[PDB]
């Protein structure tokens, strides 16, 4: 069972985008907890998308693809944006690129607590690509 | 355009207490981000209070939040002290480890007794 | 100013509520009447189970794919659909008129999308597949 | 759901079949009513339909369809289906259907009993 969900980089979107796509896990039965994360991460990855990918400009697209299979959720966040330059300093606990707007730096540390992988692709000025999987 | 967090501010001598309730993510914790520096710009406050109790959802932006607010605070010499934290949220303060820099109360008169408050 | 969704899923019958409840949630945005709500909730319904019994046949590895374009306080919505299609289009556009009566089909979609919007274009070329775009 | 989004509720009063629905009739739930009912028809001499839609939170055109195939079920066997509690959403689809010049409306159960003679 798979869904794709694209949208216009608009923070007043955020919301809609992670409450849908714990609406489609919910046919795993998962608990409020397992839910809990998902939801967070897709906030976490989105948010990167929109504030990081296109500066906040609205004409950005954000999308998002939920493949399920046998019991695994297979989740994926891509942005035609501005790309990661060193992926391996991002990676880094505490880095961030936008002080200026109180980021503090957690992102991927938390979606990696929260999803059993974390594979995170880019190349500059093309966009970029996370994959989560629970 | 708010209906997503609801907030509520008081402000208890020079102490801010500021209790949340629905989602604390990007677009939210900007709003929040927005009238909590309004209000220190008109008001010499150097405690914030942050009720966590009816609050749904946070994320990364949550912290961001919490800790530009800290450091405002620092910078008087003040506490931020949050209440009524449920464990979704304690989870994330663990991580971030903001806990190190944020003390933890039971809930908002606990929260002002450490404020010396009550 | 516009904001624009797109979603897209496996043709299975338990993603149908699914997607009308996210379509109507998106929708939610221009602050409509539970009236407005429910009309568009059931046309996505209509033009989605269309696209699921009319091209895949009840087959899931076909896919639906909803776009809902608002600007301007107008919701525009599309169906597509990359299964058999319509070879007469028009006569299909006739009340009642249905190719699935094993499968009690009625004949309602297409007229209770036009009387829930105020437009309905449906586009189609046979074996290529189907569009309907609704206005509102 | 696996009847979440739809829950279905049956009683046969002597030779009437009374079917409850609370939830949404789509394609994907009508087709499970459309199973438990026919199965219903099969094991018992049903000779009325009762539908309560008191709690029906939504319809489709595969809520009409579903209730037509019942009703020439019931037609066959000279009988008759009500249908009661009817929200105005769905009204408004028994008016285009014109499924009313073939299906029966009341306010509650009890009129629609009233209706088959059952009280
Ligand atoms: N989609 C993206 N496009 C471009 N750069 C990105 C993207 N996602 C993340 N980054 C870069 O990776 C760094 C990492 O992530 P984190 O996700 O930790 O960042 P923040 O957004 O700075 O932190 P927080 O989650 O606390 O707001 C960011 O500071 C940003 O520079
Ligand atoms: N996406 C599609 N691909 C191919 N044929 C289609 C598609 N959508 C509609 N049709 C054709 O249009 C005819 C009519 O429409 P309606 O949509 O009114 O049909 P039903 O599905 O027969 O009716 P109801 O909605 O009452 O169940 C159908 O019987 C079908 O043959
Ligand atoms: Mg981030
Ligand atoms: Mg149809």
């Amino acid at each position: 069972n798979e869904m794709h969900l694209q949208f216009s980089a608009r923070s007043e979107n955020e919301s809609f985008a992670r409450v849908t796509v714990a609406a489609f896990v919910a046919q795993l039965d998962p608990t409020m907890d397992e839910l809990t994360e998902i939801k967070t991460v897709v906030s976490e990855a989105v948010t990167n998308a929109i504030i990081h990918g296109y500066n906040n400009d609205p004409n950005g697209i954000v999308s998002i693809s939920v493949i399920i299979e046998d019991g695994v959720v297979h989740l994926t966040v891509r942005d035609e944006g501005v790309g990661i330059p060193d992926i391996e300093e991002a990676r880094q606990p505490l880095f961030t690129t936008k002080p200026e707007l109180e980021r503090s730096g957690m992102g991927f540390t938390i979606m990696e607590n929260f999803m059993d992988e974390v594979i995170v692709e880019s190349e500059v000025n093309k966009g970029t690509t996370v994959y989560l999987k629970k | 355009s708010h209906m997503s967090l609801a907030i509520d501010l008081e402000v208890k001598q020079d102490v801010l207490i500021v209790r949340l309730s629905g989602e604390l993510d990007h677009h939210t914790a900007e709003e929040l981000r927005e009238q909590v520096t309004d209000v220190l710009e008109n008001r010499a406050i150097r405690h914030i209070v942050l009720n966590l109790g009816q609050l749904t959802f946070m994320d990364a932006s949550g912290l961001g939040v919490i800790l530009g607010r800290y450091k405002q605070i620092k910078n008087v010499g003040g506490q931020m002290v949050v209440c009524a934290v449920s464990p979704a949220v304690k989870r994330l303060f663990d991580m971030s480890g903001l806990f190190k820099i944020i003390r933890v109360e039971a809930d908002e008169q606990f929260a002002l007794q450490a404020l010396g408050v009550a």
